[PDB]
């Protein structure tokens, strides 16, 4: 019959690595018919996707079972229950810190008046890390069931992963002249900011005096303070 | 082992990938294919 894929083209899902078990922000560039295979011969697509956040990688052939509709709806810290199945913020290196997205089954929620405890088994590649503290009890994302709500097709709900920041916790809201432009704090344009090889500081082509109209064509570049 | 690094001049975006990217290969157990 016809291919009647779940995801279609250029719709913006979570795709899941197979080896840690996190879920990376995609695009679906293409969906093709899986050649059935013994001894069931079960019918099934394969998602060609691109990785926002790791476009080196190239089109990547996904299973089915590892594409998702994109994450985009937040379970508010009084809606979390012991046993929902959540997708949520976690890292394996260093568990105080933020890391990556996966899937997690809550398994504890405690509140009193001076702090707020969640924890979840969490499912990394081949296994899963029972009782794990989560940090970020604030950002815990439903997992969308297949044909429900409408696919994101633009305006994408934005996660942040990776260990933050420690002088502005990488809050979209603030400006830091540490980790972002270190003129204007700035988080704009980031393939526009240029990185000092000397000081490791980022700086905008336009804040800079004189101000460049593109990144410079050089193996190298340092700031004003470092030449 | 396959390890990528994007040529020329670096900016703010090529290392706040190089540092997740550093996370997920590195330290958590991804694998890195390339052809
Ligand atoms: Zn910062
Ligand atoms: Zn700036
Ligand atoms: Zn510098």
């Amino acid at each position: 019959g016809p291919l009647g894929s779940l995801y279609k083209v250029n719709e913006y899902v979570d795709a899941r690595d197979t080896n840690m078990g996190a879920w990376f922000e995609a695009q679906v560039v293409r969906v093709t018919r899986k050649a059935p295979s013994r001894p069931a011969l079960e019918e099934d697509v394969i998602y060609h996707v691109k990785y926002d956040d790791y476009p080196e990688n190239g089109v990547v052939q996904m299973n089915s079972r590892d594409v998702r509709a994109r994450a985009r709806t937040i379970i508010k810290w009084q809606d979390l229950e012991v046993g929902q199945v959540v997708m949520l913020n976690y890292n394996p290196d260093n568990p105080k810190e933020r890391g990556f997205w996966y899937d997690a089954e809550i398994s504890r929620k405690r509140e009193t008046r001076t702090a707020r405890e969640l924890y979840a088994n969490v499912v990394l590649g081949d296994d899963s890390l029972n009782d794990c503290r989560i940090i970020f009890v604030d950002e815990v994302f439903k997992i969308e069931r297949p044909g429900e709500g409408s696919p994101m097709v633009d305006n994408p709900m934005r996660r942040k992963s990776g260990p933050s920041c420690k002088h502005c916790k990488d809050d979209v809201n603030r400006l830091c002249r540490v980790c972002a432009c270190h003129l204007c704090g700035g988080r704009q344009d980031p393939d526009k900011q240029l990185m000092c090889d000397e000081c490791d500081m980022a700086f905008h082509i336009y804040c800079l005096d004189p101000p460049l109209s593109s990144v410079p064509s050089e193996d190298e570049w340092y700031c004003p303070e470092c030449r | 082992e396959w390890l990528y690094s994007r040529r020329g001049v670096r900016t703010l975006l090529s290392v706040q990938r190089e540092k997740m990217a550093r996370l997920r290969y590195m330290l958590l157990g991804g694998v890195r294919t390339h052809e």
